[PDB]
Order: C-alpha cells, then structure tokens, then sequence
C-alpha cells in the first residue's frame, strides 16, 4: 500500500528502452526507478533508498494526490506519472535536471495549479497535461507558454515562437 | 506485443520521436523497444509492450491521439519483433 | 422528463466550472427554443453567468417580457423604460404593471396609471388615483371592481 523501502529493494529493476537506468521498487506493491505502476500508490514517499540511481520513475497507474515528497535526486530526469489523480503539484520540486514530466490523464483543475511547473528552472523541456480538466479552460495553451517559457515541447507538441509572441499579447 | 503506428509528424528528431513515444505509451505496461530500427521516421514507428494486454489497451486508447500535431494510426504489427 | 435533462446539464455544467462550455450554451439555447418559461429564464440566467443579452432575445420571442425588464434593469433609460413598458402592456400580471410603473416614475406616469387602472389590480389602480392626486374614478373603480369578480370566477380539468 505505501511507498516503503522494503517496497524500494525488489521490483523487476531494469534499463530502460532509452538505456535510462534504475533500481525499482516492489517488495508487494508500488515502485520506484522504473515501473511504478499498478500496485495503488497514494503519497510519495521514501525516495531516499532510491539513493540516486534512477533516470526514470514510470508512476502510472496509481492513486497519487499530489507531486511532493521528493528527496533531492539529482539523476532523475524522467517521471511518467500517468493514470493517477494528481490535483496538485508541491512547488519546491526543483529536482535539479527534470527534463520530462507526464501528467497524462490526471485531475489538475485549474492554471494557477500548474504555477509551480516554472520553478523547474530550465530542465524541464517536455510537459505533457493532456488528459486534464485544466486543459478545456480558456487560453490553457498560452497560459502554459507564458507561465513555463522553458518548456521546449508542450502536450507534444512544440512550443514555436508565434505562440510565445501571443502569450507575451496576453 | 508489439503496435505499428504511423500518419505522425516526421519533422521530429529520431531520439525526440522515441522519447515522447515511449513517455506515452508507458501509460498502459512496460514498452522494451529502446529504439526505432526502421530509421525512416514517417510515422513508422514499432512500439513492444512486455505483456500483450497492454499492448492491446494501448491501440484501443489511443487511436487518433493527437501526437506532434496528427492524428497517429495505430495497429497491430504483421510479424513478431525479433527481441520477442 | 426533458425538463429533467435540462436541469442535468444546468447542473453539471455548473459543477464543471471555453469551447465545449460555448457547444453547451448552443445545447441549452437549442432546447429553450424547442421547449419555447422561468425554467427557461433559469436557463438563460445561467449563460448570462457562463459568459446576457440573449435573456431578453428569449423573453422576446416568448412574449415575462416584464421579468426580463426587470433583469434588464438589474443588468444596468426613460425611452429603452417606456418601450418596455408599452410592451409589458402589451403582454398585459398585476406585480409587473405595478414594476413598470414604478420603473417609470410626469404625466406620463398618470397616463400609465391611468391605463392601469383602466385594465391586486384594483388596490393598485386606488393606489394609483391617491398618488395622482398627491402629486372618472369611480367608473374605473366599478369595471375594476367587475374585473376582479371575472378574476376571482377565473381562478382534462384544466
């Protein structure tokens, strides 16, 4: 049920595809540097016998509230958060060196929850909400472009200069 | 196991391509193709999933998602991905 | 019934808190006018919160014009008034007379509630002849009088 190192030792630990390292974390439930996925996770937690090693976190499919809770890991560049309920996003993240967050089908309902999103300070290049309420407010887009300009690629798609100009307008 | 898509925005860097690809798709299991052999791009791209029903939840889910500005079609490959 | 339907997609259109919000708004004007009367003016007060004009196009083609008047007058004119009135008069109920006059208020205002009386309406015609006096009436207090009995012997089986 929780995240707990006991949990941290034994999931099938692997490399990624992308050659992306790390040690995952499955004694009987939710995991960590991998395949965190499908064992119903509800807060983070216990990141430090992750001790580092990880490229990538593959979160999904669990039942996580809100991205707070993280020890400072300096090689983590990837989280693949998929499939929970995150409604909010804890703000001094900064895990130096973040390049890509997936958001993919949470509940993150308004602009001002993304806000935290800019403190990742020119890491994050990739952001994918799609799949979020806050995604049908009106200018999300834009709000997106001029609140993160660091963001290189949004929704997969890619950020482009005439945007950055209309988000500047507004 | 293993998903072709194509109809995707080829303009997109090989390595940039996979990422986001692999990113996506880690929604539904574990994808183990670390890399696109076909190295032609033009939507083209083989997706391997670890257990099959994620591989069928993937095509189910996201057919017609918009990916880098298209619509990307998704089915299910001819032959076995040779590190099946 | 349908009416049920509406209040549902009232209800979670509320719930949700730019484009789908506008195919919603067409939805609910697409059934107003298949319905086409407060559920109706819920409805519209519900898009005038959305995104107000339309609450008085709805009204108009209805013809609780005087509802909208007053909404009207709640959203933010002596002639825009009159013209209002004229047509409230012409819907006409009693409380929304009694609000277009009020609204109104000067021999204008005499004509109005002279009209008014000529049309609780009697208390308010008296009413209307005691503040005329204060800035025939009893011919007009008798066919009231004879208006309120065909009133009272007003209100399948209905």
């Amino acid at each position: 049920m929780k995240f707990t190192p006991s949990i941290v030792i034994d999931a099938p630990q692997y490399y990624v595809d992308h050659f992306n390292g790390k040690y995952n974390v499955d004694k009987c439930v939710i995991l960590r540097d991998l395949q965190l996925e499908t064992d119903s996770e509800s807060m983070p937690s216990s990141l430090k016998h992750l001790t580092k090693p990880t490229h990538i976190l593959d979160l999904t499919n669990n039942d996580l509230i809100m991205i707070p809770d993280l020890s400072r890991r300096d090689d983590i560049h990837t989280l693949l958060l998929g499939r929970n309920n995150i409604v909010e996003v804890d703000g001094r993240l900064l895990p130096m060196n973040v390049q890509n967050l997936t958001l993919s089908n949470n509940s993150i309902r308004r602009f001002e929850d993304l806000q935290r999103l800019r403190r990742a300070p020119r890491t994050l290049k990739n952001l994918t909400l799609i799949g979020n309420q806050v995604c049908h407010l009106a200018n999300y887009r834009e709000h997106v472009l001029r609140l993160v300009p660091h963001l290189e690629t949004l929704d997969f798609q890619n950020v482009t200069a005439e945007e950055r100009k209309s988000a500047m307008s507004f | 196991n293993t998903l072709y898509v194509s109809q995707l925005n080829e303009k997109i860097n090989m390595q940039r391509l996979r990422v986001n690809l692999f990113l996506l798709f880690a929604t539904f299991g574990e994808v183990l193709k670390v890399s696109m052999n076909f190295k032609k791009q033009r939507g083209q791209a083989f997706i391997t999933m670890r257990t099959i029903d994620q591989a069928s939840l993937a095509q189910i889910s996201l057919n017609g998602e918009r990916f880098f500005g298209k619509p990307l079609k998704v089915e299910f490959s001819k032959s076995e991905t040779k590190t099946l | 019934s349908l009416t049920q339907m509406v209040d549902v997609i009232e209800q979670t259109v509320v719930k949700y808190g730019d484009s789908i919000k506008l195919a919603l708004e067409t939805i609910l004007w697409q059934i107003l006018r298949k319905y086409p009367f407060g559920f109706w003016k819920r409805f519209a007060t519900i898009e005038y919160q959305l995104f107000i004009a339309v609450l008085a196009t709805s009204v108009k083609w209805f013809p609780l014009w005087c509802d909208y008047l007053n909404v009207l007058c709640v959203n933010n004119e002596t002639d825009f008034i009159r013209n209002n009135f004229e047509i409230a008069k012409d819907l006409i109920s009693h409380p929304f007379w009694d609000k277009f006059i009020e609204f109104e208020v000067w021999h204008n205002v005499q004509r109005i509630y002279e009209y008014i009386i000529e049309v609780h309406q009697y208390a308010r015609f008296f009413t209307s002849y005691k503040k005329f006096l204060n800035e025939i009436d009893i011919v007009l207090r008798k066919t009231q009088t004879t208006v309120n009995e065909i009133w009272q012997f007003e209100s399948n089986d209905d």
